[PDB]
């Protein structure tokens, strides 16, 4: 293994722990690295996700805080509502490709963080009917994903109004 | 979820994720009491107790050995019975209650067998 | 590798055990102030208990409860919790004052309606009369704590300097002190407004009692708590101790034999 | 028998003659006095315990004759030579309070221990 | 000290310094001689030659040769084969430490510590 | 205002020579901070 | 075990009680028992022997020796003789015991012997057919059935554990070859069990159908009973439910 | 990472999106996917191809295989003749 | 170094480093065929590094009194002090000097940990002046060392003067 | 010290003192938080975060990796502006406003920045 990471480019590591945990792709963003980097992005993917890894390395942090107690801040604790989200925001199940058009979207709603005002159990719930909320009205918008592949202010705008509405549902 | 079908996999994602926040918490367990743990946690790991308890099926011809007769639940019981176990619904009594028995039947029964 | 996995992980249980062993002895220092503090207090008490024996003074109940703010103080908390919850049972509609964020946390869950009160900064401090006397001054403007013709607090007692047990007692209202017996063995004339002030002296001289007993309580529970780490810390240093030496055996065995095979080639 | 009993002193728990300013004047006590309540205004307080007196400063609280002869006293703090004109500097600065302003009150009670303090 | 048991007769009493490099010796003899070192190192001979040392010391009917030998174990670890092998061979122990003798004990002979086999 | 607010007042006071001890002074001052609850739902802490 | 817990003592009481079997007459009730003795101080072997005919045991018992000082090829060899002599005692029928104390020292033996053959090391630097001169030695040792006479040679082989870690290459070897192993616990014989017979690592295989119906029916469910006085000693170190607290006081009588 | 927990699976996901290029145009938007099975048994192999199958992408999967069975030297031939293809 | 010290002078010879003439032994031993040995290093290290180390010494009167002082250096590769090659010196010598590396980020320069530095002969040879105001240095360092960990609330009057005075 | 200037010298021993201090007190914090940490250390804790976010400084070659283009940063102007930090003279800055930005010019601006 050693050898072989130093021929490659990239690592994607996969643990068990987090396997188990349900985590599916299990992959932990501290052992995976893409070295050739977001140049690979498509730049409306680009722009959504570009504090994702620093949320996400900010909650490792915290919650590495939290299971060695302490009653942790409000600051802490907005980064650990934020955290685990995006946890059950990761989690997908096998088998089930997705379309980056519709990628796109949940990682918008996420870091503009309208998926924090939603419950952690039902966080999957809401994916999959958030998408339903797109199909159903801003198709318009999901196309523009497609056909254009970057968000330009007023996509950013749509999409925003598209998930604010959906907030309430 | 397809193979074994959605409520079995449901059932056992359960399981797996509950026994192995268990396994993760083992440390923190020892190092200070369960008593010292998150309240949340404290019910997944009180059920988790039960859930390790709840595995048990008395062997079903080494039944000599063990000196106690064997038990042989079905699969369609199993799923039954570890759904309750999830949904708590059973959880209000011993520990040995739910240790060396059977399927969900048995650990009621045998909570009247400690009750006496 | 396996070798160094366990090393540092190990390295970590020994940091864990020097710090529960050096907080244990830090506790123990506190403690012996917070104790010498209960008994002038608890002498106090008792002069006041004179008054309400001797008058019989025997008094919607109110429930107060105190913790501290921190934690890891024993299960202080958590037996606390439990009994409340009973006697929350035994008044299902009880407004709950839970001085310090521990109880209040436990207790919120069982009936949040019932949460009517919390309070903060309790547990940084060790009992002193402003704190007493200003949470009992909110008692009576925001909670019209006379209104309630049952008062009831709950704390911890330090039964025995290793143990607490959490314990209750009633504070009495001036309506019960009023018609209590041994009147003229305590004389109020009307010139003077005895049950109405009493009532709010002994409503604080009580709860600072009710705290210092507490505070001790908490204190004591965490050198308890930490005693008990260290001593399973230590077990665990010692079955990763014996994991290190064999595993670092280990590695010396299998990278000799690799030598071995390839010179024997 | 005085039992004088403080949140963190207890100079007395026999005390022969007690002389206490109370609301309702001064009472004093001699051996069997008759068993009241009374609340202890802020105060300028002898004990004597035999013709040894003791004299003591004492910041309200209550007085209470008990019928087995126990004068129960309370009070949140105590010495009269504790007692000794930086006090009256913070007194002047809270008579300038009262006049802008819980505060009002505090001041009048300002004004009280002012009196207390010049009883000293 | 077989010339003094056989010879003389006597029960002597022979100190040995550290076995620990009396096996560490052993050791590099087994590389030199080529033969392949066996587990941490240890010769493959390790035991024989250990057998051989401590079978020639041993109580006959002429005498006795009484052996103290002096184990310096190998970073503490006891879980090590040399030290084992040691072990089997050891009768009694007397374990000397230094914070016994700290706390003003000479012998600094460690009394909790102390076992032996020949205690029964 | 309550008699007992009276008398912690004059026992702040009271603590003034300024000769007097750490403890007595400490007795005379506190930080908490007073948190209001009701049917939960917070009023904002307003120090004690 | 761990070595020197008086481990020689534990199958030495065996020798002893079975002297009034001994004295008795029917050849079933005979245990002609033989102790090999490997890896051990002549000094020590002569103590044992000097006991053995204390307790007048040594006419229905052989010795076998290859001492400390005797030759690993000695040693090697060791076990396998021994157990022709058991042979001879088990194809008459007769019943027999064997014990080999210590199988570990014949480890080390062999496998000193293979690295002096020049055998590339095996696992853990013990030769890897260690595996079938053990279970080679250890299946010699049976009950045979009526028609080959009834034999028995029963076999008690003693292993040292290293570290009293029961993983372990020479030990788990062992292990799987026997039906059933008897852990002897260190920290209990430390703190003053004698014997240390710890139940959390003693098994039997069908030694379950070998014990005496008053045995069975007195000593009943007593092995599943300490099995919670395990457990509930295990959690008792908060409030103890008074069948919890029933069944330590049990558990310490 | 660890064996086999969804080892190939992983793997066989990256292969199952590309899919949606395939079956579309512009061959410059498309890949072609080369899945290489070293080491492996013919169940799995043969679950593997059933699942392309039923995801119907055997329409420009290319399976390489040497199965567990086959010799070491197609083994280790395996690779450079699978980047050959 | 002997030629001085057979001259009758004294002189103090250091070894630094033995940690690297072990490798150049490995290369030679491995590449002459010679057997290898524990942590990869030849057999017959312990023998060279003891032999070169014994050629230091305090010579009788007889032999004019003169000596060679020495002072090996081994450097620890990850603070490994259970390595072979530190092992082996570690017995050989009569004493060892153990600098500690959190001693050196934290600025002690010397950043020679004393607790685990001994000297086997130590104070025989000290000033006399030097060891009667030094003891007792010795004692109060010690202390600060278990007061160390005191240095996270309420804490004992008499350990705060120690924390102090072995901070000075 | 003299070989890279005594100034550098202290100053840049100062800062070692202060990340040594913030990473020994990093286990104290682990466990028992900042709670009963002393305000001394709180403030040498909050330094030693700012300081190490001030060494963050992006590079131009990053630009692919970042997109903000790099610092070179005059030698003079770190040691006066590290001096500063640990004088305390910026511990009116926020902690992200030393975050992945040139020297003091550009720290106190990115102050300015998230204060707007």
């Amino acid at each position: 293994p050693t050898n072989v990471i130093s021929i490659t480019d990239g690592q994607i590591f996969l643990e068990a722990e987090l396997f188990y945990k349900g985590i599916r792709p299990a992959i932990n963003v501290g052992l995976s690295v893409s070295r050739v980097g977001s140049a690979a992005q498509v730049k409306a993917l680009k722009q959504v996700a570009g504090s994702l890894k620093l949320f996400l390395a900010q909650y490792r942090e915290v919650a590495a805080f939290a299971q060695f107690g302490s009653d942790l801040d409000a600051s802490t604790k907005q980064t650990l509502v934020r955290g685990e989200r995006l946890t059950q925001l990761l989690k997908q199940n096998q088998y089930s490709p997705l379309a980056t058009e519709e990628q796109v979207p949940l990682i918008y709603a996420g870091v503009n963080g309208h998926l924090d005002g939603i419950e952690l159990s039902r966080i999957g719930e809401f994916e999959s009917s958030f998408l339903s909320y797109l199909k159903s009205n801003h198709n318009e918008l999901l196309t523009e994903i497609r056909e254009k592949g970057e968000l330009s202010k007023e996509l950013l705008a749509s999409l925003k109004s598209a998930t604010e509405s959906f907030v309430a549902t | 979820a397809a193979v074994v079908g959605q409520e079995h996999y449901d059932v056992a994602s359960k399981v797996q994720e509950t026994l192995q926040t268990y396994k993760s918490l083992q440390d923190i367990i020892a190092i200070l009491g369960m008593d010292e743990l998150s309240e949340q946690d404290k019910l997944t790991v009180e059920r988790a107790r039960k859930i390790q308890r709840f595995l048990s099926q008395p062997f079903a011809v080494a039944e000599v050995f063990t000196g106690i007769p064997g038990k042989l639940v079905r699969l369609k019981d199993t799923v039954a019975s570890f759904k309750a176990v999830l949904e708590g619904k059973y959880d209000n009594i011993p520990e040995h209650a739910f240790y060396m028995v059977g399927g969900i039947e048995d650990v009621v029964a045998k909570a009247e067998k400690l009750a006496a | 590798a396996t070798l160094k996995e366990v090393e540092m992980r190990l390295k970590s249980i020994k940091n864990i055990e020097k710090i529960t062993k050096t907080m244990k002895i830090v506790a123990s220092t506190r403690l012996s102030k917070a104790e010498k503090a209960k008994i002038s207090a608890k002498k106090m008490d008792e002069a006041e208990q004179l008054f309400y024996k001797n008058a019989e003074t025997k008094n919607k109940e109110l429930i107060v409860a105190i913790t501290s703010d921190k934690g890891l103080c024993g299960s202080i908390h958590s037996q606390l919790a439990k009994a409340v919850r009973r006697h929350l049972n035994d008044q299902p509609n009880a407004d709950i004052v839970t001085i310090g964020d521990k109880i209040k946390m436990q207790l919120l869950r069982t009936h949040p309606n019932n949460i009517k009160l919390s309070i903060n900064g309790i547990g940084k401090d060790a009992p002193t009369f402003q704190e007493s006397a200003l949470i009992a001054d909110k008692l009576l403007s925001v909670m019209k704590a006379g209104t309630y013709p049952k008062i009831s607090i709950f704390y911890n007692d330090p039964v025995s300097s290793l143990s607490f047990e959490p314990s209750e007692k009633p504070i009495f209202n001036a309506k019960t002190i009023e018609q209590s017996p041994s009147f003229g063995k305590f004389e109020i004339d009307t010139d003077a407004n005895v049950p109405r002030d009493l009532f709010e002296y002994t409503l604080a001289n009580q709860m600072l009692t009710a705290m210092a007993q507490g505070y001790a309580a908490e204190i004591s529970a965490r050198r308890n708590a930490m005693d008990n780490a260290s001593k399973n810390a230590g077990d665990m240093i010692n079955r990763y101790s014996i994991l290190y030496n064999r595993t670092r055996q280990a590695v010396i065995t299998n990278e000799l034999v690799d030598i071995i095979t390839g010179a024997s080639s | 028998k005085l039992q004088f009993a403080l949140p963190h002193e207890t100079l007395y728990s026999e005390v022969t003659q007690v002389n206490l300013p109370a609301k309702s004047g001064r009472i004093g006590v001699l051996a069997n006095h008759v068993p009241t309540v009374e609340q202890l205004l802020p105060g300028v307080v002898e004990v004597m315990e035999g013709s040894n007196s003791k004299k003591f400063f004492i910041s309200g609280g209550f007085a209470t004759v008990q019928p087995d002869s126990q004068l129960c006293v309370t009070a949140i703090e105590a010495p009269l030579e504790s007692f000794s004109e930086n006090i009256k500097n913070l007194l002047a600065e809270a008579k300038k309070n009262v006049s802008s302003s819980r505060e009002a009150a505090e001041a009048a009670i300002q004004v009280e221990v002012l009196e207390n303090l010049q009883s000293v | 000290a077989e010339y003094f048991r056989d010879e003389e007769g006597q029960d002597v009493l022979l100190f040995i310094d550290n076995i620990f490099r009396f096996t560490q010796a052993g050791s590099e003899v087994s590389a030199l001689l080529g033969r392949i070192p066996s587990a941490v190192g240890y010769q493959p001979t390790l035991a024989t030659d250990m057998g051989l040392l401590q079978e020639r010391i041993t109580t006959t009917k002429k005498g006795s040769v009484t052996s103290v030998q002096a184990v310096y174990v190998p970073a503490d670890d006891l879980t090590d084969p040399a030290p084992a092998t040691t072990f089997a061979h050891l009768d009694a122990t007397t374990v000397l430490s230094r914070g016994i003798s700290e706390l003003g004990i000479y012998p600094a002979v460690d009394p909790l510590d102390s076992k032996s086999r020949l205690l029964d | 205002i309550s008699y007992a607010a009276y008398l912690n007042v004059a026992a702040q006071a009271i603590r003034s020579t300024e000769l007097q001890t750490a403890s007595v002074l400490n007795r005379s001052q506190t930080d908490a901070f007073y948190t209001q609850y009701k049917n939960a739902s917070e009023p904002t802490p307003i120090t004690k | 075990g761990d070595r020197q817990t008086g481990k020689t003592a534990v199958a030495l009481d065996t020798i002893l009680n079975q002297k009034r079997w001994n004295n008795g007459s029917d050849e079933s009730k005979k245990l002609y028992c033989v102790y090999v003795a490997v890896g051990q101080k002549r000094s020590t072997v002569a103590q044992l022997v000097q006991t053995l005919e204390q307790h007048d045991a040594m006419k229905y018992s052989i010795i076998v020796a290859a001492t400390a000082s005797e030759a690993a090829p000695l040693q090697y060899l060791a076990p396998f003789t021994a157990a022709s002599i058991g042979e001879w005692f088990r194809d008459n029928g007769k019943h027999a015991l064997i014990v080999y104390d210590d199988l570990s020292k014949q480890a080390v033996a062999y496998r000193q012997l293979s690295l002096l053959l020049r055998r590339p090391p095996g696992r853990e630097a013990y030769p890897g057919d260690v595996f079938y001169l053990h279970s080679r030695l250890l299946e010699r040792a049976a009950k045979l059935s009526e028609k080959e006479g009834s034999g028995s040679l029963t076999a008690l082989p003693v292993i040292e554990t290293q570290g009293g870690d029961v993983s372990a290459y020479i030990p788990t070897n062992v292990i799987s070859i026997t039906d059933g192993q008897i852990f002897l616990e260190a920290e209990l014989f430390y703190k003053g069990i004698r014997p240390a017979i710890n139940v959390g690592l003693s098994v039997s295989r069908v030694g379950s159908a070998a014990q005496v119906k008053a045995l069975k029916q007195v000593a009943g469910s007593l092995k599943l009973f300490l099995a919670q006085y395990r457990e509930v000693a295990a959690f008792a170190q908060s409030d103890l439910d008074a069948s919890t607290k029933q069944t330590l006081v049990r558990g310490e009588r």
